[PDB]
RNA sequence: CGGUCCGGCCGGGAACUCAAAGGAGACUGCCAGUGAUAAACUGGAGGAAGGUGGGGAUGACGUCAAGUCAUCAUGGCCCUUACGACCAGGGCUACACACGUGCUACAAUGGCGCAUACAAAGAGAAGCGACCUCGCGAGAGCAAGCGGACCUCAUAAAGUGCGUCGUAGUCCGGAUUGGAGUCUGCAACUCGACUCCAUGAAGUCGGAAUCGCUAGUAAUCGUGGAUCAGAAUGCCACGGUG
């Protein structure tokens, strides 16, 4: 049976299905390299496989919608770790310390009446 | 500073809507104007019937008015007569067929609208504003209000410089969304212009 | 900061070298939240500096930063109707930040063709302790040693 | 080389150099190098005299330079002689196409006088 | 085939009460029912200046939430059809049937 | 607004439904008909002899309670001021002050 | 400006141009149709084009064809 | 899992994403230090969230005869064959100037070309309008679907890839003007928006002085809405990188 983890960030949400055997990664039917043109973001999906060790140990099959580049990569990061903990849960202490268990709650702040943005205030003239 | 309308802020929380029909954008405006024309009609004809509140809903191709009144016999008239004649002209104004419901206002001195109108009508009679207010407060409390205030504004007693004045007994937590606060309004058209009356009544919480 | 003291956000390390320091650098060079394009310019400048100047990429960085790092500075102050200039001994963490910041600013105020070439030549100049950024440290000291009396 | 303008295009990429002519922006320049049979990123070098006079031939089809300037001035003169709103605007050094003058009409008005 | 009812209203507690009525009625009258499913709420919004003259930054921000329910009825057993079809439902609920 | 300004709208509404519902539609279609009467239609002339107040674009949305030609909202048929006053008394169904 | 299908002109002024043609010219023609397009059959006449307050005599000309009548009747006095 | 038009597409599956109605959860509760064994603070654990977690609504008694008689209402006053009322054209858009708020720039952290990955939130029947076809184009003809988690507006742009320009008033910038057109509308002269061709101003980072912002903020990138026949650089709202 599959071991699963949901992850989300900003307006993104990544589903993450774990199974043993290899260093394979398929996001939205596409390869890790193909999906993310940025190699840094590639590293974050790999991270949950650092403290927790996969080389050719388990398959992660994933998908995601919503948000953008780093939102989708953060969300997948998050969902993997949940799927790792699903597999043991002992692993956590490592994952906690990593900062990877937490759901980063920082959403974009709404645009408010009388202001140019969420906080940017119209330039003030004294006279 | 400016205070938020205490009926408005509590809609959905502890205060009901007075119009509660559904309608798509097509006819929402038409419905809303039709509501205005009926409330206006009824509010005039029943001016001396102590009408405190008119609920309107629109089931299917219908409209049914509920007239909350402290004087039901007046509104109804001998054996249904006055109800009926109202119905026949509501239905005209409304377009669709019409039904009228009548709900007793048991204790009007706890009804902010009839309190406010009562003071309004009293200023027009030439009663003194401190009296009228203070009768309202005293009455409201001896009947079990947790609190009440009534305000009066503009040219009290025909004074050249306009004034605002209020009295307040008991408790009126306006910042408590939980608080059953019954708030309403009335204008006194006097020989020296308009005197606005605001009224708040606290009836307990949740 | 009248009442509320704070800690400081502890940014992730540079993706390539795993350095928090270079993360402080890319961010400082970054503009309009273009992180992707910021680190591209920092590396190519480090790559230009590394390849053809004796390598040791992290160390090359330090040799240059070692030179623009300021030990003391002045903090303006208004006492009895007078704006006195009090020379303050500055703390290590910021010491790096000023050092990095003046290197970045001197790079954009340069004639070369791209920010990467500019950045590279600023580091090189700083590495040999010369150029604008080093000179920024020296003015800080000339200005500091002058008001040595009021420390 | 020189072309209908009797102007001398720079030495560097062709599609941009043709822009040097007056009455030839990018759309014409692209179309001509294409209407000739040349590559757009070629310099004057190797673009031989046989290939340059075959370009003169293609550009010859447009009114350009003195011919175009005359043609442009005369169109303005017309408005002015005609006595219409547009013409009065040209003759009064103010903007022709409706733009405000209470403030900011300054390209047309020229730098300000106190 | 199937009869599906779309329910929309401005008030939620009142909409699913009307939903509850229908489903139960169906379930009792031996109809088979898919749902009720919550279909996304379409909330209009309005921003209006709060002062009668000038003060452009002073505004009220209103919204009307429109709630949606899908009631899907598998078997149209006539008793069910009569059961449903003279139910007494909240006036402020708009009811649509698909056939 | 002025009684006379309100009256003007009603005249305009009436004319718009009388003429520029159907007759103007036909004339517009016929001016617009590419395939036929490319030269002698005369429709463009007749569209002009019609009352101006027959064109719908001549109509202006006004607060139905006061006549205000500014700050109008099609949803309610009112200006923001009367929208709010009706809103706070709870006379606009479904509507309340919203935050998010 | 106007789409190529239809050149615009007020009727009342057009018929005015007709009668002025056949019956020989008169004194100025009084018109408010600043919007109507000048036609070749106006070349010769003098149309008096309103400018808000007065009617400007305009000696129509070959080059005026296609233009608007209002283009020749300044509406704002700038001194 | 069965089936292959390799399309969740049809059987189905009800798991997961999401939808939305109800519920749990966070209280200095726990441990440690500081602090008069106090309140409180600080650090750590557990935890998605830690010290009012983040954002909003919520604005006390009152101050400024502050703003609105032009939203409406209204005391007093004033006009009434005119201060009311109808129509056409014009004006509110003027232009020696000055100030306030903005947009777009001066450029290689960039411009251009080709290719290409990832949003959120709204709007829609006198409406949103696909596909097809014609036009370089704005658009036009033809014509489905949809009162919408179904159809349409609608291809996000930043970014990444390759190539080019090589520090120049330029392959920067787009003002202004000529020519020719599109659509809305009885009607685009005064004064609409947009397109094609040509034009290519000032501007190479702004004196004195001065404003915003403490975190998913600033900065930057696109997206939608109200009003609205048409007319957004304004306003209100949305998420991307950060
Ligand atoms: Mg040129
Ligand atoms: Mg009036
Ligand atoms: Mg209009
Ligand atoms: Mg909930
Ligand atoms: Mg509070
Ligand atoms: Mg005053
Ligand atoms: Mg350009
Ligand atoms: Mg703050």
């Amino acid at each position: 049976n599959q071991y699963y983890g949901t992850g989300r960030r900003k307006s993104s949400a990544a589903r993450v299905f774990i199974k043993p055997g290899n260093g394979k990664i398929v996001i939205n039917q596409r390869s890790l390299e193909q999906y993310f043109g940025r190699e840094t973001a590639r590293m974050v999906v790999r991270q949950p496989l650092e403290l927790v060790d996969m080389v050719e140990k388990l398959d992660l099959y994933i998908t995601v919608k919503g948000g953008g580049i780093s939102g989708q990569a953060g969300a997948i990061r998050h969902g993997i770790t949940r799927a790792l903990m699903e597999y043991d849960e002992s692993l956590r202490s490592e994952l906690r310390k990593a900062g990877f268990v937490t759901r980063d709650a920082r959403q974009v702040e709404r645009k408010k009446v009388g202001l140019r943005k969420a906080r940017r205030r119209p330039q003030f003239s004294k006279r | 500073g400016q205070k938020v309308h205490p009926n408005g802020i509590r809609l959905g929380i502890v205060k009901p809507w007075n119009s509660t029909w559904f309608a798509n954008t097509k006819e929402f405006a038409d419905n809303l104007d039709s509501d205005f024309k009926v409330r206006q009609y009824l509010t005039k004809e029943l001016a001396k019937a102590s009408v405190s509140r008119i609920v309107i809903e629109r089931p299917a191709k219908s409209i049914r008015v509920t007239i909350h009144t402290a004087r039901p016999g007046i509104v109804i008239g001998k054996k249904g007569e006055d109800v009926e004649k109202l119905r026949k002209v509501v239905a005209d104004i409304a377009g669709v067929p019409a039904q009228i419901n009548i709900a007793e206002v048991r204790k009007p001195e706890l009804d902010a609208k009839l309190v406010a109108d009562s003071i309004t009508s009293q200023l027009e009679r030439r009663v003194m504003f401190r009296r009228a207010m203070k009768r309202a407060v005293q009455n409201a409390m001896r009947l079990g209000a947790k609190g009440i205030k009534v305000e009066v504004s503009g040219r009290l007693g025909g004074a050249e410089i306009a004034r605002t004045e209020w009295y307040r007994e008991g408790r009126v937590p306006l910042h408590t969304l939980r608080a059953d606060i019954d708030y309403n309004t009335s204008e006194a058209h006097t020989t020296y212009g308009v005197i606005g009356v605001k009224v708040w009544i606290f009836k307990g919480e949740i | 900061p009248r009442r509320r003291v704070i800690g400081q956000r502890k940014i992730l390390p540079d993706p390539k070298f795993g350095s928090e320091l270079l993360a402080k650098f890319v961010n400082i060079l970054m503009v309009d939240g273009k992180k992707s394009t910021a680190e591209s310019i920092v590396y190519s400048a480090l790559e230009t500096l590394a390849q053809r100047s004796g390598k040791s990429e992290l160390e090359a960085f330090e040799v240059a930063l070692e030179n623009v790092r300021p030990t003391v500075e002045v903090k303006s102050r208004r006492v009895g109707g007078s704006t006195y200039q009090v020379p303050v001994e500055v703390r290590p963490v910021r010491r790096n930040a000023l050092a990095m910041r003046w290197i970045v600013e001197a790079a954009r105020k340069r004639g070369d063709k791209s920010m990467a070439l500019r950045l590279a030549n600023e580091l090189s100049d700083a590495a040999e302790n010369k150029g604008t950024a080093v000179k920024k440290r020296e003015d800080v000291h000339r200005m500091a040693e002058a008001n040595k009396a009021f420390a | 080389a020189r072309i209908a303008g009797i102007n001398i295009p720079d030495h560097k990429h062709a599609v941009i150099a043709l822009t040097s002519i007056y009455g030839v922006g990018k759309t014409r320049s692209k179309a001509i190098l294409a209407a000739a049979g040349i590559a757009e990123d070629v310099k004057i070098s190797e673009l031989s005299e046989g290939q340059i006079d075959t370009l003169r031939d293609e550009v010859a089809k447009f009114v350009v330079e003195g011919d175009l300037r005359r043609e442009i001035s005369m169109s303005i003169k017309r408005l002015m002689d005609l006595g219409c709103y547009r013409g009065l605007r040209h003759r009064r050094g103010l903007p022709v196409r409706g733009q405000r003058t209470k403030t900011n009409a300054r390209t047309r008005k020229g730098p300000r006088k106190p | 085939q199937r009869i599906r009812i779309r329910l929309k209203a401005f008030d939620h507690r009142l909409i699913d009460q009307a939903t509850a009525e229908i489903v139960e009625t169906a379930k009792r009258t031996g109809a088979q029912v898919r749902g009720p499913i919550p279909l996304p709420t379409r909330k209009e919004r309005f921003t209006v200046l709060i002062s009668p003259h000038v003060n452009k930054d002073a505004r009220d921000q209103y919204e009307i939430r429109t709630h949606l329910r899908l009631v899907d009825i598998v078997e149209p057993t006539e008793k069910t059809v009569d059961a449903l079809m003279r139910l007494d439902l909240a006036a402020g609920v708009d009811v649509q049937i698909s056939l | 607004a002025k009684q006379s300004m309100k009256a003007r709208e009603v005249k305009r509404v009436a004319l718009a439904d009388k003429y520029f519902a159907k007759r103007a539609e036909l004339k517009a279609i016929i001016s617009d008909v590419n395939a036929s009467d490319e030269d002698r239609w005369n429709a463009v002339l007749k569209l002009q002899t019609l009352p101006r107040d027959s064109s719908p674009s001549r109509q202006r949305n006004r607060c139905r309670q006061t006549g205000r030609p500014h700050g109008f909202l099609r949803k309610f048929g009112l200006s923001r001021i009367k929208v709010r006053e009706a809103a706070m008394r709870g006379e606009i169904p479904g509507l309340k002050k919203a935050s998010w | 400006r106007s789409l190529k299908k239809g050149p615009f002109i007020d009727l009342h002024l057009l018929k005015k141009v007709e009668k002025a043609v056949e019956s020989g010219d008169k004194k100025p023609l009084r018109t408010w149709s600043r919007r109507s397009t000048i036609f070749p059959n106006m070349i010769g006449l003098t149309i008096a084009v309103h400018n808000g307050r007065q009617h400007v005599p305009v000696f129509v000309t070959d080059e005026m064809v296609g233009h608007k009548l209002g283009e020749f009747a300044p509406t704002r006095t700038y001194r």
